[PDB]
């Protein structure tokens, strides 16, 4: 059916077989086969933050039947914002271990690319695959790269970045599920970010990360 | 049963790799001028058997690769993408989940829903129904939820199109998709066409 | 590699050749085929008296294209005519290709060869033809090795041979592998030649006929009016045309779209037209009364 | 056919069979002349400015 | 590649435009609404002779138009 891939022989022309889906290389290289867990212990302290994060992502993946009984829509994405060095990367590795699922590494800079109009196709493919891999959590680093939409830009303003910013919303919207893809987002500030992205049905929880407390640093040591 | 399938394959190989074209303009009954969907423009013939009358510039023809004679007639040109948009009409979200917006919902119907059933109502007024609808709003409102949600309930032909990746760097390839949806709708009348995130364009 | 074979000179009758053209034009572009009826005379000559077709199919020039139903049916009827003829070989047409056989086509030639080894495949081209002399070639078809060794010219003896190129180096190579062009002669004579000559006995009425006088006037008017337009360039033409270089002359004295060529052409139509119309009117007058 | 086809900065015909040089084409063009040509700049005499 | 095609298309067009003068044909008519997203090379004369001005309508001009639509 139109849009599906099929092989044809370039020398003389027959459809050999029908070929299954294909995901470009540029997204493929960024991916991970899952790396060892640091868990909650290595990121000592940061207790309140851990409690919010665990409730949002990990418990709906495992005990998903109970969550349907509550009636609730499981998070579109949760957000982590606040100063670096608070162990966000560590915390991500821990999340992954509790759920028993794939953390699909995504870089915000990889999505905007050197080819034009292809860069937009890249965002569609990255979320598209996460569904196919099984239920997934997408760990996106530095979403500040994808775009900040305050546009009125009468002169230029790039707009490889504009296409990707809009496409990212579309995948979060319930044209395709958002109960299957969860987004664990880490960005250093929300000041840089635009409200189109933040909302409360693109990124549901807003978890601030303050710099470690006095007891927290002793645990880290 | 297997032998029947095997037989068509040989037809391609005898013509050596059949190619699609279109009749640009009819020179005379024997000779048509064909512009190719593959590349070069061609002067072509027709089989004795294949009638001239059938071919039209609105539609596509097929050519033997090695002698450039029209073997037969092919149907109207439609993009692969547009077939996927027509299908995408049930994306779920019922009329209940889009409520409270109800005053604004009534306004969308006047424009979209009324001309389908009868253009006659606006005709009595002596006015042609107003062109184009723009949905805009702050984020999270459900401007896209609304357009999508009614399209599923009626289950009318509705093309749902993502236009935030339809532009490519491939010159001439971006043009075709955008044209095709307007043309198509005129054919599959009545129809609604919704483009989402055309902020991009 | 050594074997003691002789080549088949294909003698095509006038009746037979014309039918082969007929079938091939019709089939376009799809390749069609048929069987040849004839007699085997001497020690190499297969003569084609007549040809009939095996069905038009897009599965053409194949073993499949060949219909057992046609072949039996014709042969019972042919017994009655007082000509039950031998199948000397088979003809096919390629109007998608030239004189280079297709890959299916070589196997099909082979099956005919098993039945009677005096079998040939004649390729008929009418829109992949470069010659109006009727682009046809004959192949018995023998293996590649025979060419490579140089055995294949030892077997052909009692041949002249020939080589033409409808379509490039690829065709030449295909031809050489086969058996190249083995000589085609024609069995023709003056009675057959006179049949083909004809046009219209209706020439009888037409030579005498002349049209309404108002029409005679239309013709004369149209030409004199035309001649006025070209006349203005003509003045320049005679004054100059020192240039003899076709490209420069063309721009200079409107050499291309020449007033001389056309004005002469015009005087000549008008003169001849007026003579035949006038001459007929007068001839008829005297004779009928 | 032609020994002038070896001369640099000459537009040349080729006949394909390996991209072999045929002869040099006597009609040449440069982009600088083509710039003047496309614009068709208005050209005017001393009178217009004159006075 | 994209940027180059559009550029080529326009050169061919200028060249063919100049072709009209020898024959009875009247040249290209085009509208510039925004002139800053247009080449000034394409606004140069010598192929243009007549330039049409439209301004904004005044009061009286406007009134007439308003009756036709209503």
């Amino acid at each position: 059916k139109p849009g599906d891939l099929v092989g044809v022989n370039k020398d003389s022309y027959l459809i050999l077989e029908t070929l299954p889906t294909e995901y470009d290389s540029r997204v493929k290289a960024m991916e991970v086969d899952e790396r060892p867990t640091e868990q909650y212990s290595d990121i000592g302290g940061l207790d309140k933050q851990i409690q919010e994060l665990v409730e949002a992502i990990v418990l709906p993946m495992n005990h998903k039947e109970k969550f349907e009984n509550l009636g609730i829509q499981p998070p579109k994405g949760v957000l982590m914002y606040g100063p670096p060095g608070t162990g966000k990367t560590l915390l991500a590795r821990a999340c992954a271990a509790q759920t028993k699922a794939t953390f699909l590494k995504l870089a915000g800079p990889q999505l905007v690319q050197m080819f034009i109009g292809d860069g937009a196709k890249l965002v569609r493919d990255a979320f598209a695959l996460a569904k196919e891999k099984a239920p997934s959590i997408i760990f996106i680093d530095e979403l500040d790269a994808i775009g900040t939409k305050r546009f009125d830009s009468e002169k230029a303003g790039d707009r490889e970045v504009q296409r990707t910013m809009l496409e990212l919303l579309n995948q979060l919207d319930g044209f395709q599920p958002n109960t299957q893809v969860k987004v664990i987002a880490a960005t250093n500030r929300v000041d840089i970010l635009d409200p189109a992205l933040l909302r409360s049905g693109r990124l549901d929880r807003k978890i601030e990360f303050p710099m470690p407390n006095e007891e927290a640093r002793a645990r880290i040591m | 049963k297997q032998y029947e399938k095997s037989e068509n394959d040989l037809k391609a190989l005898q013509s050596v790799g059949q190619i699609v074209g279109e009749v640009l303009k009819q020179l005379t009954e024997e000779k048509f001028i064909v512009k190719a969907t593959n590349g070069p423009r061609y002067v072509v013939g027709c089989r004795r058997q294949l009638d001239k009358s059938k071919l039209k510039p609105g539609t596509r023809v097929a050519l033997d690769m090695t002698t450039l004679t029209i073997m037969r007639y092919l149907p109207r040109e439609v993009d692969p993408l547009v077939y996927n948009m027509s299908h995408e009409d049930p994306g779920n979200v019922s009329y209940s989940e889009i409520g409270g917006l109800s005053e604004q919902i009534r306004e969308l119907r006047e424009v979209i829903e009324l001309p389908l059933t009868n253009p006659e109502l606006f005709q009595r007024v002596g006015i042609i129904p107003p062109k184009g609808c723009l949905l805009y709003g702050p984020p999270g409102t459900g401007k896209t939820l609304l357009a999508r949600a009614v399209a599923s309930q009626l289950d009318c032909n509705f093309l749902k199109v993502v236009s935030s990746s339809i532009v490519d760097k491939y010159i001439g390839e971006s043009a075709r998709l955008i044209r095709e949806m307007f043309n198509y709708a005129r054919d599959h009348q009545p129809c609604i066409i919704f483009m989402d995130e055309i902020d991009a364009i | 590699a050594p074997a003691v074979d002789t080549a088949e000179q294909v003698y095509i009758s006038s009746l037979a050749l014309l039918k082969m053209l007929k079938h091939g034009r019709a089939g376009v572009p799809m390749e069609v085929m048929g069987l040849m009826l004839g007699e085997f005379v001497d020690d190499y000559t297969v003569r084609v008296i007549d040809v009939f077709a095996m069905p038009q199919s897009g599965t053409g020039v194949s073993v499949e294209a060949v219909d057992p139903v046609f072949q039996a049916k014709m042969l019972d009827m042919l017994k009655q005519t007082g000509r039950p003829e031998m199948v000397v070989g088979w003809y096919h047409s390629h109007p998608g290709f030239g004189c280079w056989l297709s890959g299916v086509d070589i196997n099909t030639q082979q099956s005919f060869e098993a039945l009677s080894e005096r079998a040939v495949a004649v390729v008929v081209d009418p829109i992949q033809s470069v010659k109006g002399k009727v682009v046809i070639d004959a192949f018995r078809l023998i293996n590649a090795n025979m060419m490579v060794l140089g055995h294949e010219p030892r077997q052909t003896t009692s041949n002249l041979g020939h080589l033409n190129k409808p379509s490039i180096q690829a065709l030449i190579h295909g031809l050489n592998r086969h058996y190249y062009s083995i000589t085609i002669n024609y069995r023709k004579n003056e009675l057959e030649q006179k049949m083909l000559l004809n046009l219209h006995k209706k020439s009888w009425m037409e030579g005498l006929t002349l049209q309404d006088y108002s029409e005679h006037c239309k013709h004369n008017e149209s030409v004199v009016k035309e001649m006025l337009e070209l006349a203005k360039n003509y003045n320049k033409a005679v004054e100059e045309e020192d240039k003899m270089t076709p490209e420069q002359l063309a721009i200079k004295n409107v050499g291309k779209q020449d007033p001389k060529r056309h004005l002469e052409e015009h005087v000549d139509v008008l003169m001849t037209s007026n003579i035949v119309q006038c001459l007929a009117a007068m001839l008829d007058t005297v004779v009928f009364k | 056919i032609d020994i002038n086809d070896v001369t640099p900065n000459c537009r040349v015909a080729l006949r394909n069979d390996s991209y072999t040089l045929h002869k040099i084409l006597p009609n040449k063009v440069d982009p600088l002349v083509s710039l003047m040509m496309v614009e068709k700049v208005p050209d005017s005499t001393y009178e217009m400015i004159g006075g | 590649g994209a940027d180059r095609e559009v550029q080529r298309i326009l050169l061919e067009l200028l060249n063919q435009m100049d072709g009209f003068d020898q024959n009875v044909n009247v040249k290209v008519i085009m509208a510039t609404n925004r002139a800053d997203t247009l080449d000034p090379a394409l606004l140069r004369p010598g192929r243009l002779d007549r330039k049409i001005e439209f301004p904004l309508p005044d009061r009286r001009q406007k009134r007439l138009i308003f009756s036709t639509i209503t």
